[PDB]
């Protein structure tokens, strides 16, 4: 499975917000995460099933789905929001991650 | 020796694609595939039955595609056969139908003898019935099925899955007597689902298919070799059916797995085609095509007979059917005579002596009657009829009859039995319900009762004619009995006051003019009591005026329309049928 | 190599307890099966090959004991085998799956989840088992797609869903019966894979398989050879060539192994009831043609009968008219009625049998919630088929007549609704119910107030009559058609003898029998398919 | 649950190198342990996965380090331990170690760099 993620690289500013995109090849049911790589280098999982939110996350990240296509929405961006975000799949053997997300300032 | 060739076969969306093949006599090449590969469309291409490519050459001769049904033998699956019936009557009537010579000592002649070739002498005058009642086995269903398709005197034979629905033992005794078959100077081509591994060695020829293309088709031993020197040698104790199979199948379950697959299978088919087996094919076609020197096209033994001579033949094949079967007789003579009882359970006498309940139980009891009637004609029909109309369908691409010749024996053959049920119910039922004692008006009741019985079993007849399952079939014809009645019969809603759909569908409707014969039967001769809001009608004839004024004056009019109605419908499902048989 | 071997071979959803043994000893079976003894013990896998199985039942079904009489001893668990022990510890897959079609693979799951665990899981672990047993049996790509028979789901999936729907409740034994009937070489093989996947945990997998195509015979772990009964060969597959070969029957070289040697011969009934009713609602909902089918013929005959007996225009109806008219009101329906009704009890029989015999609810709850889910869908063929006929034939105006009227109707047709339910209970084939129920409606039709006058009854027919909802719903309709208008016309006939609430209650009493009687079928009777 | 890597340094091809991966805030018998590294120019890239006590502490691989790598795990210390051989080829990335693929790829480490 190919996730197709959009953009490849996206620039914003406090109090925006913001949806990228993620188009996977087969069909996953929603079993998508959106994970983030801070620029230090330390990744969190953002959100896990597409639709919920893990404990110590801010509730203003969310997750849609519009037809094959799932988007991760930031409203109310911060300061701390530059960093890298990827979607990943983990319905079908093997896991394959998507292109990712440059969210810049 | 006969030999039969297949050049560039092609049929479409596109199910066959250049599929050549070639067999002889003494021969007999089996086909495997998988889901989609065609096997089946093939075999019906090869016995001639939307555009077709590819020549087919019969012993060096090209036939046409409108010479293969009098060629080719086919087979099916189905194995339908009639239950009350014995296996010698059933070879007899086969050979009737397709066979007219003389004295019917022939017909025994070849009876027996096709008997004797697949062991059917032990059980040829015991009932066919069913398997899991005391009948004849599977086994020997699909001998007798053989046998009359051997009785044309064939020399090509394509079986459609000759063992699907049997035990392994079972399967294998079939194998058996097709090897023996094809042995005997005669060409076999069956298809198969999954074979077993002692059938390898059996068939001269494994063809195998795939979504349309061949993709190899030879010797077992050649088998062996071209697959061991493609790069896929078959295991031991691997079956080399299933490992043969599953190398030239397309798995469908992933759409990496699917691409795979598919490219596989063509370098397999493109190494078949780069091989000598496909050239020496090609080369025996054109050798045998350019030969001549082989004799002439072997074809069936005989003509038809008449149109005459097949129905009746039919007509009495029904008839032996039927009088034979204790259960479909008794329902046919006594459904309506249980109806007829059910409803003086109810009534047990009608007191026209006085207005209370008069009136009311005699309409009660005629509209009962018309809506009952065509009720016990349409169970008949529908109970009785789907084992003749598959017979009929089975047997009609064979070249034996035509469906409609069918329909119209099976019209003949329930007339009588109709005429002596309804004759049955009436002498037991109109006098024990006192409903104006006499032997004219007896006779008269039991002829409007015994029209809308026919008239039913014949539209029942009709939609099984176009619609396939019986029991869509049975609700319309209620719905539409229900409907006929309640509109058709001034019982209800005074049709001199209903509106003008409803009016000009009432003439069209039988119910009408049954229950206008009724009542001028009925509601003529007698006279009423109540020793004002009901008893305006004393007289019948009042009651004539107010349902159906001039309906007197009609009577027979009325049994003139409805024994128009009957022939009507029976050529309704002449053309019905003809419609079925180009549908199929 | 010829099979897909790019697959996961991780076990996302194991047993965890004290392993299962199943234990027979000198089984003996007839009207068959002739001293029958083996051992499997949990993650073992035994494959029953050959001529298994002497009639209706199977071998699987002899050792848990459904089915004709043992003279052996069959063990569970270290146990003796018990009718509770074995569905408490012994899960059976059957070759025919019954699985509702409109509904989704979690939803399905989501509802057995719900009706099998116990009630003191959680919500969370309730999703949690579901997520588990959908990634163990690889359905994460399918979750989201209904199980129709309709496009649904693919022969494998379904069959993987039966699995999970069968292995839910974390079975320690497993059984299966044909798990490769119709389905694909490949997919077969995928599906052998994934069964011995599940055994590779802590479960006893035990697989009932009549021909293995020499690529199934290869996955098996263990095998028992069966012949006319009796055993031949058990242990390992891979040995079991070698084990015919030193007794002196060789197999030939490119001939399947097995075709050979066959040749050679807690949660509580309230939260039932609410699971019943929303699973039932949520399939019968998303079932458009069903529908749609339902009201055009409501709507046809409807408008048939208004049209017909059309009040409006030049002439008025007739007083016989209108009666004629309210008696097929009375007297048209219970033909659909039964027959959408018998039809749609004998489409679910095998379902509910097969829960019943699982254990999943106790046969109360079932039934109000079968009643409570026919209720929406009957309360919509009542208006379809009521409202526009009471202005089209110009009846009394009004607002109390026109809802008494379609107050009987309802009750009626929900009288005849349970009379059909009960009648197909109550009898095992779809013709002896339909032939049961038409004998039924024909009786109380003939035994209606409109064609014998309710006097012509010596002393039976008279009381069907007393007995028939069609005498009394026509009865009814005449009272809120003619009374106060008027009573005499009632007078002279037998429509007098009864107030309006009375005929309301002997409906409702009518119908509580009918009730009781499906109640008590459902209960004492086997829904054998 | 916290996720501490190391062991990360210099090594050109040709050689080995054994990286560790220090858990702790959860039993670590009863959860998978996934190797997922990241190149510089590749968004991102499944290594290794050890499965739980359940599967009985089998590894798998993907078919890029299929037969070069070896991961395992110190069941009495909680320590995630992969071995690479022959490395350095391509392999140059930021190696993660993560605790759940099948349940999202969740509590990831810092990552060290080779
Ligand atoms: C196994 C199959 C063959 C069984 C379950 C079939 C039963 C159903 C599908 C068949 C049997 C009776 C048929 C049936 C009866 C009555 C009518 C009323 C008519 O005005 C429209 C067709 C309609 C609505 C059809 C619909 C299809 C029915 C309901």
């Amino acid at each position: 499975i190919q996730m197709t993620q959009s953009p490849s690289s996206l620039s914003a500013s406090l109090g925006e917000r913001v949806s990228l995109t993620c188009r996977a090849s087969q069909e996953i049911s929603g079993y998508l995460s959106w994970l983030q790589q801070k620029p230090d280098g330390t990744i969190q999982r953002l959100i896990y099933a597409a639709f919920s939110l893990d404990s110590g996350v801010p509730k203003r990240f969310s997750g849609s789905r519009s037809g094959s296509d799932y988007s991760l929405t930031i409203s109310s961006l911060e300061s701390e929001d530059l960093a890298h975000y990827y979607c990943l799949q983990y319905a079908s053997y093997p896991c394959t991650f998507g292109g990712g997300t440059k969210l810049e300032i | 020796p006969h030999s039969l060739g297949i050049l560039h076969a092609s049929y479409s969306r596109q199910i066959l694609k250049d599929v050549s093949l070639y067999v002889e006599s003494g021969q007999i090449m089996c086909i495997l595939g998988s889901s989609g590969s065609g096997k089946t469309t093939l075999l019906d291409a090869m016995s001639g039955r939307g555009t077709f490519l590819g020549e087919v050459y019969v012993n060096g001769r090209a036939l046409r595609r409108e010479q293969f049904q009098d060629c080719f033998s086919y087979v099916l699956q189905s194995d339908t056969l009639l239950s009350s019936l014995t296996v010698r009557e059933t070879l007899h009537y086969t050979a009737l139908l397709a066979i007219r010579r003389g004295n019917p000592g022939s017909f025994q002649k070849k009876v027996e003898a096709v008997m004797a070739e697949l062991s059917l002498s032990h059980v040829a005058d015991r009932l066919i019935g069913n398997y899991s009642l005391g009948g004849i086995s599977t086994g020997e269903r699909r001998r007798v099925s053989i046998a009359a398709q051997l009785l044309q005197d064939p020399k090509v034979m394509l079986f459609d899955e000759p063992t699907t629905g049997l035990d392994c033992m079972t399967a294998n005794q079939i194998v058996v007597l097709l090897v023996e078959l094809a042995r005997r100077n005669r060409i076999v081509v069956l298809t198969i689902h999954q074979p077993r591994s002692e059938l390898f060695q059996l068939f001269d020829k494994i063809a195998i298919l795939s979504f349309g293309e061949l993709i190899f088709c030879g010797t077992p031993a050649e088998m062996l070799d071209f697959f061991n020197d493609c790069g896929y040698p078959c295991p031991e104790h691997s079956n080399p059916f299933d490992f043969y199979m599953d190398l030239t199948s397309v798995d469908t379950q992933s759409k990496e797995r699917e691409i795979e697959t598919s490219k596989r299978v063509q370098m397999i088919e493109s190494a078949y085609k780069k091989s000598a087996i496909c050239h020496k094919t090609l080369k025996n076609i054109e050798r045998m095509k350019h030969l001549k020197t082989l004799p002439m096209v072997p074809f069936k033994t005989k003509d038809s007979p008449g149109v005459f001579s097949k129905l009746g033949v039919l007509l009495r094949r029904v008839t032996r059917n039927l009088v034979r079967n204790k259960l479909a007789v008794i329902t046919r003579l006594l459904q309506n005579l249980i109806m007829g009882l059910f409803l003086l359970f109810f009534v047990l006498r009608v007191r026209s002596n006085v207005l209370k309940g008069a009136i009311q139980d005699r309409v009660g009891l005629l509209y009962q009657f018309v809506g009952a009637t065509p009720y016990t004609g349409m169970l008949n029909a529908v109970n009785l009829f789907p084992v003749l109309r598959a017979v009929s369908d089975q047997e009609s691409q064979d070249g034996l009859y035509q469906k409609w010749q069918m329909m119209l024996a099976y019209a003949l053959h329930v007339l009588p039995f109709s005429v002596v049920a309804t004759m049955i119910f009436s002498s037991v039922c109109y006098w024990t319900l006192g409903l104006h004692p006499e032997v004219a008006r007896f006779g008269y009741f039991s002829a409007a009762l015994l029209a809308p019985h026919l008239i039913g079993e014949f539209l029942t007849l009709v939609l099984l004619g176009i619609v396939q399952n019986p029991n869509i079939v049975n609700s319309v014809v209620a719905l539409l009995s229900i409907a006929g009645v309640l509109v058709g019969s001034g019982f209800l809603r005074n049709i001199q006051e209903m509106p003008i759909p409803f009016k000009i569908i009432s003439y069209f409707t039988f119910q009408k003019y049954c229950s206008e014969i009724l009542v001028v039967n009925e509601f003529y001769g007698l006279n009423f009591t109540c020793g004002n809001p009901m008893c305006a009608f004393t007289q019948g004839i009042q009651f004539i005026e107010k349902t159906c004024p001039g309906a007197t004056s009609r009577f027979t009019m009325n049994f003139l329309i409805l024994y128009s109605f009957i022939p009507a419908l029976v050529i309704l499902g002449i053309v019905v049928f003809k419609i079925r048989d180009h549908l199929i | 190599r010829l099979f897909s071997s790019e697959s996961d071979n991780s076990l996302y959803f194991t047993y965890s307890g004290q392993p299962n043994t199943l234990e027979v000893r000198d089984l003996n079976y007839q009207v068959g099966i002739q001293n029958l003894s083996f051992k499997v013990r949990s993650g073992q896998m035994l494959a029953i090959i050959g001529s298994s199985g002497c009639g209706r039942a199977s071998l699987l079904d002899v050792i848990t004991g459904r089915g004709k009489i043992k003279s052996g001893q069959i063990w569970i668990n270290g146990q003796p085998s018990s009718p509770q022990l074995v569905r408490k510890c012994v899960a059976h897959v059957r070759q025919h799956n019954q699985l509702l079609p409109n509904l989704t693979v979690r939803e399905t799951l989501a509802f057995i989840a719900q009706m099998r665990l116990p009630r003191t899981f959680s919500q969370a672990q309730r999703d949690k088992r579901v997520e588990d047993v959908i990634a163990e049996l690889r359905l994460r790509q399918c979750a989201d797609t209904r199980v129709g028979n309709v496009r649904g789901l693919s022969g494998g999936e379904r069959r993987r869903v039966s699995i999970g729907v069968q292995l839910l409740w974390n079975p320690g034994i497993l059984i299966l019966d044909e798990p490769t009937s119709g389905l694909d070489s490949f997919t077969a093989h995928n599906l052998v894979k994934t069964l011995s996947r599940l055994a590779k945990g802590n479960r006893l997998v035990l697989i009932s398989l009549h021909q293995p195509r020499s690529d199934i015979f290869r996955l098996f772990d263990l095998v028992l050879l069966m012949t006319s009964g009796t055993p031949i060969y058990l242990g390992a597959a891979q040995h079991m060539v070698q084990y015919f070969t030193a007794i002196g029957y060789p197999c030939p070289r490119y001939s399947n192994p097995a075709d050979f040697y066959v040749d050679l011969t807690m949660p509580g009934a309230v939260q039932q009831f609410t699971t019943l009713i929303r699973r039932q609602i949520s399939n019968d909902f998303r079932d458009l043609p069903t529908l749609l089918i339902h009201g055009a013929e409501a709507c046809l005959m409807s408008m048939t009968i208004g049209f017909l007996y059309f009040g409006h225009g030049s002439i008025q109806l007739s007083f016989m008219d209108t009666a004629a008219l309210l008696f097929m009101i009375g007297a048209l329906i219970p033909f659909n009625v039964i027959l959408d009704v018998i039809s749609k009890c004998y489409s679910e029989r095998a379902m509910l049998y097969y829960e019943l015999e699982d254990g999943l609810y106790t046969t109360g709850p079932y039934f109000f919630a079968k009643i409570l889910g026919e209720l929406p869908e009957h309360c919509a063929y009542i208006i379809i088929y009521g409202m526009p006929t009471y202005w089209l034939a110009n009846l009394r105006p009004g607002l109390q007549p026109f809802l008494l009227h379609f107050l009987l109707v309802w009750l009626v047709v929900f009288c005849c609704r349970i009379m059909a339910l009960a009648a197909a209970a109550l009898l095992p084939t779809f013709h002896m119910a339909s032939f049961f129920s038409n004998a039924l409606y024909n009786s109380f039709y003939l035994a209606g107030g409109f064609m014998i006058n309710l006097s012509s009854l010596w002393t039976v027919p008279a009381w069907i009559s007393k007995v028939s909802f069609l005498r009394w719903c026509f009865e009814g309709l005449m009272k809120i058609q003619f009374s106060r208008r008027g009573d005499k016309i009632l007078s002279v006939m037998e429509l007098d003898s009864y107030p309006l609430y009375a005929i309301y209650l002997i409906v409702i009493g009518l119908s509580g029998g009918f009730m009781v009687l499906y109640y008590v079928s459902l209960r004492f009777i086997k829904q054998k398919p | 649950v916290k996720l501490v890597e190391s062991g990360g340094g210099l090594v050109q091809p040709g050689g080995s190198l054994r990286l560790s991966c220090a858990t702790s805030g959860f039993t670590f018998s009863e959860f998978f342990m996934e190797w997922v590294r990241q190149p510089p120019g590749k968004r991102l890239e499944w290594v290794a996965v050890s499965r739980n006590e359940a599967n009985d502490y089998t590894t798998d691989y993907s078919a890029s380090v299929k037969g070069r790598f070896i991961v395992s795990r110190d069941t009495s210390q909680n320590i995630l331990y992969l071995q690479m051989n022959a490395l350095r080829a391509e392999d140059t990335a930021i190696y993660y170690c993560a605790r759940d693929a099948w349940m999202g790829f969740d509590y990831w480490g810092q990552g060290t760099t080779v």
